[PDB]
């Protein structure tokens, strides 16, 4: 994969909402990767590795 | 490979599932003949013996 | 006379607690020391991990120090160092132990899933870590004080307390503490306190959570073991030679990482040793009191705690558990397999020229096989002087020992197997025929069976050394022995590819030939004809027969005639055996008909006569397939020439679809549709058109113009007869090739016009790519699948084996043919044949015995059951079978490889998971008559309407057709509110309309007559004002109890039928009026006041599979949407809905107590809601699940489920499997129940039905009048019902073994064996085929004197 | 070589004690108790014993009868050998 | 008790719910199930004849 | 054939002198089994007669 970013939607089998999911993922060549991530409360998140 | 006369057609059950019949021509010709070579090592260690 | 001491053969195992006592029973002494060796001249370092004195010498026979080296030597322990001179074998098997300083907890019985030091002194774990980690004090015998037992405390509070009473309390921490719980600890005690306190509250959890507890106590007081060894005071050390140092090359070592471990725990314990005898600080020796407990913990299980590394080496180092579970998922040594000697393996290959039950077997191979066999034969005739030269001379090959070979060769045969084994098939015994070669040739006949191609597949060989084997291997696993599936009766020895062409060919006829209309006086003169280029192999030929028949009784029956035929078949004839018909062979003999050629014959003649005739139909057919010089040629497939039109029109049909959805004419989504539907349509056309253009295609001409037959165009013959390629095949190489899909898996409106004879542009390859790749992953993966399954299901069966003979029970299942839409998806003949009778069943006229009570039913019986009219026949089978643990022969069938019933003692649940698994590897509006019969109403309530049709007014309707025979044909489900043009007893003809009605309409309709009134609809409450503005015509619309107003929401609306005074039409027969209430959503016909009569509708009202399918239902999974089904009989009402969801209340004609449910409104439903419903009726549509078909059912109706669905999966694949091995895994699967009433065993408990039955059985007489207790049937998943196992060693394979073993430990466990597994793990005879002779007579001379 | 067990398995039903009694037999043979009841075609004790079976002149009845009569013949012999220990006394 | 049916994922299945009333019964599912992400379907009284 | 140290030799003395038979034993796999789970404060043993 490509190092960059990368947006992604992880739609369906989440909490069976329907409301899908939206992802955002920074993976660089060397170190550690940054996520940023939604949830069913519309809540961003964020979690290193 | 080498490409040779080929005809298709049930013998006596010997081609019966994916299986050749191969003339003696072509294992005398000797044109599929392969030739090996090995390499055979021979350690000469040292023991407390 | 004297029981025993010394080891004679042993019975059955135990597991349980080791005392210290009894782990220093096995030391033969303390390892008090971390050295191994002495680093020079290495030598085991005496009181170390390894030791001579401790546990063995390093030599056989010989002393460590070396002062007495002979062999004579034996009891003598020497004076320099002890050390007993006896054989190093002993160094495998002596233990030792280590003397602990400070008590250290089992791990495994801390850590263990209940955590049983945890629910023994029934202290939470979290507190026992915290206690032995000396982060707070527990109190122990408290005694009367300010403070309870069991609680904690911490230091200050200790200290207070302590402060308070010196005596008579007491508190400790760390691992003593935890000792010293479990060591004061009363079993008896408080188990009369749980007793008591069980009696008094009365509620489920209370009393359930109490009762458990009970149980596990009691159960570990008669268990022998106790609490304190739970905590380890001695640790015992394994044996050295299970831990080697052993050295390698280069001066390197290479040893256990036990002895790493090892080492760790004896350092840190001295240094807990040390450290005590320097009166070191408590923060010192706490530490190094935790320390050793880490590393005894990572010694016995690694993983638990920290995860400790050994040492140069990140990988952490594998521990006893580790040693004892293995690897590879679930296997632990003898499942997951083993290396085996006398065996060997190469390429496999042809040899036609074999016989059914020989192999070619390659020189070299054979001679280093039974290269054992050829030293003692060569002495024992005096050839050599002694073993030695006989080794020699083998060595040498000298010529004498190839003839000295094949003499051992002979009468021993060798077993032949294939890597992916599923079907016992998967091992055949053949004989040996010694071939100049290094290939292993094999018999194509049995090709079919090891599924084995000839494109570089191997297959092992191996020795079967007995005698018993021998004899095993000949009349067991021989080939000749089985000539047919396991799975069904029908023949596996059937003619595969190039032999089934040959007949074909043979058996063909040509419209005219050499020889057309001649005679000839026999089938002699018929191959003397054809060999001599006189007349054609296929012409019209009048010849001479004689055929047989065994019609006589006992006897052959002799009759000649003259037989219209072809040169052929009658060439053909001097073939077949005796007492078959000339009628077999006269046809065109596909690959079908030259199988029920075979079977026919098996069933008639015999084994021997069927086993020839085989081998002849193989010779034959490879002969006359070479003669016929069949080839392909790319002249040979044919595409049609109006193909190019078919495109053409179609590629315009699209064009109008595209044309509409640029004007808007048609949506995107519906010309998509449209497009493909079409150009889906196109492919049908051409292929029906290649096929008409392809099999009949030949046009000849006898003495005149034109006539045309079947084509004798070469592929079209292989295809026909069956040797390789089908129609769809077919398809793609002349007709244009199917419709990809792109990996999004919608289907491409783009299909494949070209096919493989035409070339392929770069688009439509590229397309076909996704379909190739996505094929290979797909068997790929769906070849995991099936091992899963069949791994499974050998799992929940196993040990059941036929054990008892006849168990005498009339109970059965009814056998009926499955009737599955128009017609017959399955015959009677076929679930009947093989399955003997439960009681005598009897002619449409009565008081006449056909077939007596209980009677294998073979082939002639059967055929019996035929001429008469019979379409039902109970049978007796093994879920029905009363003989516990195990099945009853009479229950099972006779179908084997044999045709004889089955045998006593062969275990079924093997050979049925087998069969089930095999074949799985192959898996993924109106009613109109078919056929001329008379109609049948079954299980209908109905009434004639006004315009003298008939309307149904039940929901569960069927009907069926019986002819004049008085069979049942055609079987349908006719829905509410349907109107039959006939009625019972009536008569049809073939496509004659007799049910009609709509899907979409649920329409009410009224059996009485009369005004219709209306009751409780009141305007913009319950209903609503709406008219039609294309008509005028309205209805009042009933509004949904959801959406309505405020006190609107109340009131149920209705139609009540009223008669001329105004009264009430009462529903006939009944005290009960008639008033049929409106649901939501549902539009109204007729107005107030407007007369109706019957059938008028009063208001009419709108609206996976494969493999992972036979997977759910075995685990009998329940599904996503469940059909809900009435838990009682009785009228169904709608309370005031609640929540979002529905009240459903049913009302019991019978006796009181209406149950309601919730069921969510949104939810469709089914049933009339002024209506009653039997038990098991369907509220709603929808798959069902197995628990409620058990439950509201019963055990006869979802054993039919299971077995029909599984069989709906298999047959639809062309999949033949006989119900029978179905039926054992459900037997398998419903076994456990939970009891319900009183007075033997406990109230709730979970417990085998045959354990129970075998209680209550006994409880019926003498004990108590009858005390015996009432249960229910219990279905569970063949996963879950495998977990069940009385044997510990078996459980250990499968299941997690550390949960196992431990759980066995502690409750004392004897494994008596009896069952399969732990047989074969233990290395013994297993309890079932040839060995369940000798297993039953132990088990005779056990519990006995 | 016997090509199918079929016959033999008429004789005693079973199938798997047909496995057994002809394994008993032919160790009758094998190591040397006895020689066989019917020609030998150079079968082998397998084959031996399994024809024995076909001729319906061994099974396990009759087995169990002639060596309970071999124990008569041994206890037959021994009789003053072992009537000569009432040294025991 | 009562067997409340509850839905979610790919799958279904019944759980005891022990209470005194069915409506409790549903209100002790819902707030000892909804809660979590996983859908309430069904409630059922436990039957037993005895 | 495999596990059982005895067996296999036992076996072959018998092969060689033209005695067709087996005296099993305990595969070697098991009893290292019961030392292994007897190494551990697990007590299994075999009983009876
Ligand atoms: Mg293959
Ligand atoms: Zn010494
Ligand atoms: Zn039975």
């Amino acid at each position: 994969r490509s190092p960059g970013v990368f947006f992604d939607s992880d739609k369906g089998k989440t909490h069976s909402s329907g409301k899908v999911l939206y992802n955002a993922r920074i993976i660089p060549y060397r170190g550690s990767w940054l996520d940023f991530e939604f949830d069913p409360k519309d809540n961003l998140f964020v979690r290193i590795d | 490979g080498q490409n040779m006369r080929v005809a298709f057609m049930p013998w006596n059950g010997y081609n019966f599932e994916d299986s050749i019949l191969v003339s003696e021509r072509v294992v005398q010709e000797d044109r599929f003949t392969t030739i090996h070579i090995q390499e055979l090592a021979c350690v000469s260690r040292d023991t407390k013996l | 006379l004297k029981a025993q001491t010394k080891t004679e053969e042993f019975d059955a195992i135990k597991i349980a607690l080791a005392s210290p006592d009894m782990i220093r029973s096995w030391s033969f002494g303390e390892v008090k020391k971390p050295e191994t060796i002495n680093y020079r001249t290495f030598k085991p370092e005496r009181d170390g991990l390894f030791c001579a004195r401790i546990f063995g010498p390093v030599k056989d026979y010989e002393c460590l120090c070396g002062k007495y080296k002979r062999l004579k030597h034996r009891g003598v322990i020497c004076e320099k160092c002890g050390v007993e001179v006896t054989q190093t074998k002993v160094r495998r098997e002596r233990m030792g132990h280590i003397e602990l300083a400070s008590p250290t907890a089992h791990i495994w019985f801390l850590k263990s899933l209940p955590s049983r030091i945890g629910l023994l002194l029934d202290m939470p774990l979290r507190d026992i870590e915290r206690v032995l980690y000396f982060e707070s004090y527990v109190v122990i015998e408290g005694g009367m004080t300010n403070l309870e037992r069991q609680q904690i405390l911490t230091e200050e509070q200790y200290l207070d307390a302590l402060e308070e009473f010196g005596d008579e309390f007491d508190a400790k921490m760390g691992a003593e503490a935890i000792q010293a719980l479990l060591k004061s600890m009363d079993l008896e005690q408080e188990c009369e306190q749980l007793r008591e306190e069980l009696n008094e509250t009365n509620s489920e959890t209370k009393r359930k959570k109490l009762t458990k507890r009970i149980k596990l106590l009691e159960a570990f007081v008669q268990s022998g073991n106790k609490p304190e060894w739970m905590i380890l005071t001695v640790l015992p050390v394994l044996p050295p030679d299970l831990r080697p140092l052993v050295p390698l090359d280069g001066g390197r070592f290479a040893t256990s990482d036990l002895n790493d471990l090892y080492r760790r725990v004896i350092n840190r314990n001295n240094r807990l040793k040390r450290l005590l005898d320097l009166a070191a600080p408590d923060i010192i020796v706490r530490n190094e009191k935790r320390m050793l407990q880490e590393a005894v913990d990572a010694l016995l299980d690694n993983g638990r705690r920290g995860r400790a590394i050994t040492g140069s080496n990140k990988r952490p180092l594998k521990s006893l558990a580790d040693m004892i579970k293995g690897k590879q998922g679930r296997f632990r040594q003898n499942l997951l397999g083993k290396r085996v000697d006398y065996s060997g393996r190469s390429v496999i290959t042809v040899g036609p020229y074999l016989r059914l039950h020989q192999c070619g077997l390659p020189k070299k191979m054979a001679l280093e096989l039974f290269k054992p066999f050829i030293y003692g034969k060569l002495e024992l005739r005096g050839l050599a002087t002694t073993i030695k030269a006989a080794k020699k001379m083998v060595e040498r090959e000298e010529a004498v020992v190839w003839d000295i070979l094949d003499e051992v060769i002979r009468e021993h045969p060798v077993l032949l197997n294939r890597a992916p084994t599923l079907h016992r098939l998967g091992i055949q015994a053949f004989e040996p025929v010694l071939i100049e070669g290094k290939a292993i040739q094999l018999h194509p006949l049995v090709c079919a069976a090891y599924n084995a191609d000839f494109d570089g597949d191997q297959m092992a060989v191996h020795v079967p050394l007995t005698l018993e084997a021998q004899l095993e291997a000949r009349a067991l696993m021989m080939s000749t022995n089985n000539i047919l599936s396991p799975a069904n009766g029908e023949p596996i020895i059937v003619p595969s590819q190039d032999v089934v062409l040959g007949l074909y060919y043979m058996t063909r006829d040509c419209v005219n030939a050499k020889g057309e209309g001649m005679v000839l006086t026999g089938p002699k003169e018929a191959e003397r004809l054809y060999r001599s280029g006189l007349a054609s192999l296929h012409a019209r030929v009048k010849v001479r027969i004689t055929e047989y028949e065994k019609d006589a009784n006992g006897e052959l029956v002799a009759k000649t005639s003259l037989k219209d035929t072809t040169v052929g078949r009658a060439i053909l004839w001097m073939i077949v055996p005796k007492g078959l018909p000339y009628s077999i062979v006269n046809q065109a003999l596909g690959k079908k008909a030259i199988s029920k050629m075979l079977n026919t014959c098996y069933r008639i003649l015999g084994l021997k006569p069927t086993v020839i005739f085989a081998d002849q139909i193989m010779y034959t057919g490879f002969a006359y397939a070479a003669r016929s010089g069949a080839s392909v040629g790319i002249d040979d497939m044919v595409i049609p020439e109006k193909k190019h039109e078919i495109i053409s029109e179609a590629e315009a049909e699209v064009a109008e679809i595209q044309e509409q959805f640029q004007s808007g004419l048609v949506t995107a989504g519906e010309r998509y549709n449209k497009v493909i539907d079409i150009w889906a349509a196109a492919n049908d056309r051409v292929s029906k058109a290649m096929m008409d253009n392809l099999q009949t295609e030949t046009v000849i001409n006898r003495d005149g113009q034109e006539e045309k037959q079947v084509s004798f165009n070469s592929i079209y013959m292989m295809a026909d007869s069956g040797a390789r390629g089908s129609a769809a095949q077919i398809r793609q190489l002349a007709g244009m090739r199917g419709l990809m899909a792109k990996p999004d898996g919608s289907i491409i409106e783009t299909p494949i016009t070209a096919n493989f004879r035409e070339g392929l542009n770069v688009l439509q390859y590229f397309i076909s790519t996704h379909g190739a790749r996505k094929g290979l992953a797909d068997t790929a993966l769906k070849t995991a699948n099936s091992g899963y399954l069949t791994r499974r299901l050998v799992d929940v069966a196993q040990d059941l084996v036929v054990t008892e003979d006849d168990c005498g029970t009339h109970e059965g299942i009814m056998m009926t043919p499955v009737i599955e839409g128009g017609d017959v998806k399955e015959p009677l003949r076929d679930r009947v044949l093989g399955r003997v009778t439960a009681e005598d069943v009897l002619k449409p006229g009565t008081a006449d015995i056909l077939v007596p009570r209980n009677t294998l039913l073979h082939e002639q019986w059967c055929d019996l059951l035929e001429e008469n009219s019979v379409d039902a026949v109970k049978v007796r089978s093994v879920v029905s079978c009363d003989t516990d643990f195990g099945v009853c022969a009479h229950c099972y069938g006779r179908d084997l490889a044999r045709g004889h019933i089955i045998n006593k003692g062969e275990a079924i649940g093997v050979i049925a998971a087998q069969s089930i698994g095999e074949p799985g590897t192959q898996l993924t509006s109106s009613i109109q008559v078919k056929n001329k019969g008379s109609i049948k109403l079954s299980n209908v309530k109905s009434v004639v309407n006004s315009s003298g049709k008939l309307v149904i007014t039940s929901r569960n309707t069927e009907l069926k057709l019986i002819d004049e025979f008085g069979r049942t044909k055609e079987s349908y489900k006719v829905p509410y509110g349907a109107v039959l043009a006939k009625g019972d007893g009536e008569q049809v003809a073939g496509g004659e309309t007799v049910a009609n009605w709509d899907p979409h309409t649920m329409p009410v309709i009224t059996e009485v007559s009369g005004f219709v009134r209306f009751t409780d609809m009141i305007d913009g409450q319950t209903i609503t004002r709406q008219t039609d503005e294309l008509t005028g015509l309205s209805s009042l619309v009933v509004l949904d109890s959801a959406e309505r107003t405020a006190g609107g929401k109340d009131l149920r609306p209705a139609l009540k039928i009223v008669d001329a005074q105004g009264n009430d039409v009462l529903i006939p027969g009944t005290d009960m009026p008639a008033q049929y209430f409106l649901p939501g959503k549902a539009i109204v016909q007729l107005e107030d006041g407007v007369q109706i009569s019957s059938g008028d509708t009063l208001a009419r009202i709108p609206q996976t599979g494969g493999l992972p399918r036979v997977a759910d239902l075995f685990e009998a999974r329940r599904p996503k949407e469940p059909a809900i089904l009435a838990e009682i009989s009785g009228i169904v009402s709608f309370g005031k809905e609640t929540k979002g969801k529905r009240r459903l209340v049913i009302t019991p004609v019978d006796g009181s107590d209406p149950y309601e449910e919730m069921i969510p409104k949104w939810r469709q439903l089914n049933v009339f809601e002024g209506e009653r419903v039997e038990r098991g009726d369907v509220i709603s549509d929808g798959p069902e699940a197995p628990h409620d078909i058990l439950r509201l059912r019963g055990v006869h109706a979802v054993t039919r489920y299971i077995v029909n669905e599984v069989q709906d999966v298999y047959r639809l694949q062309g999949v033949k499997i006989n119900d029978k091995h179905i039926e054992v895994i459900v037997r398998q699967m419903l076994r456990k129940a939970t009891i319900v009433n009183a007075g033997s065993s406990d109230f709730l408990e979970g417990e085998q039905v045959e354990y129970s039955r075998v209680k209550i059985a006994n409880r019926e007489l003498e004990a108590n009048g009858k005390v015996g207790a009432t249960y229910s049937r219990d279905l569970l998943g063949i996963t879950k019902a495998s977990l069940a196992t009385e044997s510990f060693i078996s459980a250990a394979s499968f299941q997690e073994t550390t949960r196992v073993l431990t759980e066995a430990a502690v409750a004392g466990k004897r494994d008596e064996l009896r069952g399969l597994k732990e047989n074969v793990i233990v290395g013994r005879l297993i309890p079932a085929g040839t060995g369940y002779a000798y297993h039953q007579d132990r088990m005779r001379r056990r519990a006995a004197g | 070589a016997r090509v199918t067990v079929q016959d033999a398995v008429e004789k005693i039903g079973n199938r798997f004690d047909l496995v057994l009694v002809a394994a008993r037999r032919a160790r009758q043979m094998q190591v040397g108790g006895k020689d066989p009841l019917v020609p030998e075609e150079n079968d082998k004790t397998t084959v031996i014993a399994l024809r024995e079976i076909e001729e319906g002149l061994i099974n396990n009845q009759i087995l169990d009868v002639r060596e309970r009569q071999e124990q008569q013949e041994q206890e037959a012999a021994e009789l003053q050998a072992v009537t000569a220990i009432a040294e025991g006394r | 008790k009562f067997w409340a049916t509850v839905e979610s994922s790919e799958h279904s299945f019944e759980v005891p719910i022990y209470a005194e009333t069915l409506d409790e019964a549903l209100e002790l599912a819902e707030w000892q199930y909804v809660p979590a992400g996983f859908e309430v379907t069904r409630v059922r009284p436990c039957v037993a004849p005895k | 054939k495999s596990d059982d140290v005895n067996g296999r030799t036992k076996m072959y003395k018998n092969i060689v002198d033209g005695n067709h038979q087996m005296e099993p034993g305990m595969p070697e796999s098991f009893n290292v089994l019961l030392k292994e789970i007897r190494s551990l404060g697990i007590n299994i043993e075999l009983e009876d007669e």
